[PDB]
């Protein structure tokens, strides 16, 4: 009696349990450092991240995901996340992802009236370093949701939690966080039309000051994040 | 113009690391060891071209012989000129043996305005190997204001540990589909440095002295899901890294 | 008009502290109290009762059990009750907002504060300011209070002006005792000065 | 430049800064009366809630404002609301409703580059109690999004908020709260159908013991929640 | 079968509240005044028949005079049989004059199986009027256990001071569509009161504390939009509810 | 694999009572403690040498700034580090998770704790008990603490023993001396009884 109208709302929910809220990504970093300080340079560096580290890795690799789990190819979606784990330099940026995506399937998991179906029980059996982004791609196209509908309320709810983060942490008033969620619409639907258009090659394209920011977050004298 | 380089090292009959076997074409110029320390050995690479141009390749082949430590150090900086509708290419194997350490970077990398090049690395690794690898890429010729114009970079690195993947990098820099100069890229700085320390007798916190220590120098380092050392640094030009590179390859090879 | 919040640990007083600020001031200024703690309909009187204040002049807004989301990143309701507040007193000057009590990662989000006081006190530990959170570096005022039981806890004053120097720059922090009304006026002299 | 198929997902998110989790809506007084003390009760509790107060109260309103909207009637919109504001008699219920309507028209005003269309402006300027139900009734309408789908992610977003005040005041383990979502689809496609079903003769149709609770909220001797 | 009850009072030539015209048909039986307090008249209503059957309709109008302070106590239940194909229905319009009060509850309904029962008040006061008014319904037959077999039952009221609406309810019971028994709705109870005090000399307070002392009832008040009070409550039997309106009644007539 | 939380104020006791806890049983227990309370680099440390700990039976764990959904309606990161201590210690049979400093209204969730201990002090006030939040009501022991403190802030111990029986029913509570390992047996005797 699942219904996926519902079903694709419900895993996007802010508060679906996966803890992305103690996660900064790098974000405290750039603040601490008085990089981003108000609504034009946060707006900026969401800009800058989106078109990096998010296009490329997550994106990316959830539609490469999508597309495997389609033909049943279990075996091209553990390479992807093999390929996503030994290219993600930065500790606390690939421990985040992998938490997440722990904590997301072991949620699907937990609702027994959920039938995912044959092919992704056995790839959550098998899977050794998910992520949120390639699980959902191979939950999404278990359940025949649309590539292009997914991708679109992931890249949203991703989104909305960085912006969260700098109306906490910088912080910014709650209307200048509606704002930024508003001018980021033209960006979103760019986005969404170049990972369709881009093949594999792509994937995990380097980012630079992003990843040494995401080092820094380490070292940090006193912070509230785990990333 | 395909140029090579092919180089593979030995324990030599007086107990130092000695070249076994060689070979190179232009612009490629290989020079003797020399001995730093007892077990540490050094050997140059030049270049004496004025760059490269399009349909240029590359190929290099590293063999580092068992209980080797080898440091071979990249003297000059290689350039790419505007390729128009060609390319081109630098490919490189590196084979590292058992007990063996090997310190290397190939030449810093210029691309000038409409370059298109390629790039790609491999490198095999036994449990008991070390290595120390890195590469810098500037943005143009800065000294004449050339930021960001040449054609497209593509450059990649595969690093393996007895047929295990264990680090992978993809770089793919093109100037058109992003803006390089934004914060989660270069971020106004015009040169950057990646670079991988493996199985290294180093804790993280001594190569985050290192970092600290070094003037003119935006960098960090962390762990990788193989338990390595990465470091990446921006800087405004190339000396504050090179000599960051240097500081850490010292923390190495006195232990 | 000029909203002031004040955030700071459970039993550090914060109530204490606005109480008494209210006593000395509510006399040549126009202003009221909006509070966050609160459990039992007897709290917000016992804080009319305590600093003579008309009952109108106090209105307690619950959090639902999210004291921090209540002032910072969706703070509608406190919101709501300053634009009620702003309804009652045409000619108000002075707003102080208490949260319901936090610890060193509490914030006020712009929107609903135009400073912050932080209030910790001695007997936490003397070693509180230098784990250095928000409530400690980016408040405008902070305040350590209940200096008196210093002796005999064991706490060391020279200690926590250093490392409160240290991690605030020239962002001023007053040392009090607000039961003997003590370092009470130093704290007066800076919504005057500051806040205006 | 605005995109509705984002705003929609902007709107609804329980993050969106109108304070909906200082909220129970009498939900509280169930809790402390033992009346909801597991996932069983608390499955219960929302079913009947939701079938009572939420559809013939915000459901139901939601609809009538947008049909109203559409016709450029600010007259009857006015009505609705007045309707409600007199028949809402639990206090602490009736305020709930319209400080969150205010916080939402004043969150949509703030963001300056929405054009939300000169009916909107003339809504927002003359309404005197709206609800959070009402106030996106004219909203959806006014920005072209289709009545079902409009319906949808506002049940969703309500319900949401009500399950994680189980999870946190029960308590309950938030892998219940997970599984209650899901068994809450196929009630939830019945609720919309009956919506598109029903005429203005059911707005407000009374509730008992909820109103009943709702009122008993403003006495408990300790509380967390402002309804 | 139209059953009928007219009633106007007015301040007698005694000072008291009197009965200036009347009028009715069965089932109703009104009777005549009794003076409790100085001030405080009660006229009891009660019904002669055995319930309402397929077609039977009520209509009663009730007028009361400036300065009346009035308490009018209907004494019957009012059982609603199976209608069928068809309904019963009572209408009721009630006009309060300037500094008049009224004390006023039809009877209590019981709905058997399939009934199917309409009704309609509309009260108009004046800003200087007070009202009392509530209403009670029954489950079914609670002694042979029918709980919630009627057809469907909807009841409807409006309050307005000078013609502008201060309060609404709309009542729509329909076991087929919904679990009457559920927790939002009777919640396991038989027996339910909605009362609404206008204008009265009265604190919430006061209210609530009648509330507590009544045993066996689960209840509360709480003010409207319109600064009134409502209250509401649930019970296993009639008689905790009358009695709770009976104390609640009190309160307010001596002030 | 029994968990028990440790909630309470900012500066009440929750980390000495935590520290005086594994000293003494750690002994004769299999156990380990997860810590939300945690800023600067040299908190966790400190936390492994006044407990008489190995670092690895320590992992301290980041909220964001929200403490109250750290261990409450998504516990989602504790979680993941109570499945990381289940991989590090498979024979372990008692696990302390201390929050992140907190309010009355603190609550574990069921899936993140066993039991709750909830920490209260003297010096926050002595009509503290009678606020009623679930951290007094529904958690399986109270304690109160810094008894020493009594007569010199003006605490009367009969009062809040009053209110606290009155509030828990029969729900234990344990006056408390932590600095002096006062009342510290009776806590102790509480965990081998109730959760085993
Ligand atoms: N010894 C001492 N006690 C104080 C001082 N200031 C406040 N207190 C007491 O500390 C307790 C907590 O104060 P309270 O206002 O309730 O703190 P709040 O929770 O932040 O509002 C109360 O019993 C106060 O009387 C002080 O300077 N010295
Ligand atoms: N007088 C007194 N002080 C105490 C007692 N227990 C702890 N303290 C002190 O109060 C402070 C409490 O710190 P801590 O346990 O870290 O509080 P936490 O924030 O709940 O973790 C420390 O400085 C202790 O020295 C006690 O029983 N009596």
């Amino acid at each position: 009696h699942v219904d996926n109208e519902f079903l694709i709302l419900q895993v996007n929910d802010a508060v679906f349990p996966i803890g992305s809220y103690t996660h900064s990504f790098g974000l405290e970093t750039y603040i601490q450092q008085k990089k981003v300080t108000n609504k034009e340079s946060a707006l900026e560096y969401l800009k800058a991240n989106l078109s990096s580290q998010f296009l490329y890795t997550e994106m990316l690799s959830l539609k490469l995901t999508y597309e495997s789990a389609l033909q049943q190819d279990l075996k091209k979606i553990l390479g992807v996340e093999e390929v996503i784990m030994l290219s993600t330099s930065p500790m606390e940026l690939r421990l985040a992802n992998q938490k997440l995506g722990n904590r997301f399937i072991k949620t699907l998991q937990a609702m027994n009236e959920l039938d995912m179906g044959e092919f992704f029980n056995a790839y959550a059996q098998k899977t050794k370093d998910p992520t949120h982004a390639t699980s959902y791609g191979v939950f999404a196209a278990s359940l025949g949701i649309e590539l292009k509908k997914a991708l679109r309320h992931y890249l949203y709810a991703q989104t909305s939690n960085m912006v969260i983060n700098c109306v906490k942490s910088v912080p910014l008033s709650q209307n200048d966080g509606q704002k930024i969620l508003l001018s980021l619409q033209s960006p979103f639907n760019q986005l969404i039309e170049k990972t369709l258009e881009l093949d594999e090659s792509h994937l995990c394209t380097a980012s630079v000051q992003n990843d040494i920011k995401a080092m820094q977050h380490e070292s940090l004298y006193s912070r509230l994040y785990m990333s | 113009q395909e140029s090579k380089l092919r180089l593979k090292t030995k324990i030599g009959a007086d107990g130092r690391c000695v070249i076994e076997d060689n070979f190179f074409t232009p612009p490629f110029k290989l020079m003797a060891p020399f001995y730093p320390k007892d077990d540490l050995a050094e050997i140059m690479l030049l270049a004496v071209s004025p760059g490269m141009m399009r349909g240029d390749a590359q190929d290099v082949q590293l063999n580092i012989g068992p209980n080797c430590k080898l440091r071979i150090t990249s003297q000059s900086f290689e350039k790419i000129h505007n390729t128009e509708d060609g390319f081109a290419s630098r490919d490189m194997h590196i084979v590292v043996g058992e007990n063996a350490f090997l310190d290397f970077a190939p030449f810093p990398l210029i691309p000038f305005e409409n370059a298109h090049f390629k790039g790609n690395t491999t490198i095999s690794l036994r449990s008991s190997s070390q290595l120390l690898y890195s590469e810098i890429i500037v943005a143009g010729r800065v000294a004449r204001n050339e930021l960001f114009k040449f054609n497209r970079l593509h450059t990649k690195i595969s690093i393996l540990q007895d047929e295990k993947p264990i680090y992978y990098d993809n770089t793919i820099l093109d100037p058109k589909t992003t803006d390089l100069n934004n914060m989660c890229m270069f971020d106004g700085y015009t040169h950057y440095l990646n670079l991988v320390l493996v199985n290294c007798p180093i804790e993280l916190s001594g190569v985050r002295e290192c970092i600290e220590e070094s003037e003119g120098v935006d960098g960090a380092v962390s762990e990788t899901a193989s338990s390595h050392l990465c470091v990446k640094a921006l800087a405004k030009g190339s000396e504050p890294l090179l000599h960051l590179r240097e500081k850490i390859a010292r923390l190495v090879t006195q232990t | 008009m000029v909203k002031i919040g004040v955030c700071g640990p459970v039993g550090s007083g914060k109530t204490a502290l606005i109480e008494a600020l209210t006593r000395h001031m509510s006399k040549d200024y126009d202003m009221a109290v909006i509070t966050n703690d609160i459990y039992t309909k007897e709290d917000a009187e016992f804080m009319c009762k305590n600093s003579v204040m008309p009952r109108e002049r106090i209105i307690g807004v619950e959090t639902g059990g999210c004291p921090h989301t209540a002032i910072r990143e969706d703070a509608s309701m406190n919101l709501e009750a300053v634009e009620e507040m702003h309804g009652r007193f045409p000619n108000l000057e002075l707003l102080l907002i208490e949260s319901g009590g936090d610890n060193l990662s509490a914030t006020f989000n712009p929107e609903l504060a135009d400073f912050t006081i932080f209030v910790i006190d001695v007997a936490e530990g003397d070693k509180i300011p230098r784990k250095g959170g928000p409530g400690i570096t980016r408040s405008d005022l902070l305040v350590i209070n209940k200096i008196d039981l210093a002796p005999y806890v064991g706490a060391d004053l020279k200690v926590m002006e250093r490392d409160s120097k240290k991690m605030r720059g020239e962002k001023p922090f007053i040392f009090t005792n607000i039961r003997a009304k003590e370092g009470l006026d130093d704290v007066i002299a800076w919504i005057k000065r500051n806040a205006l």
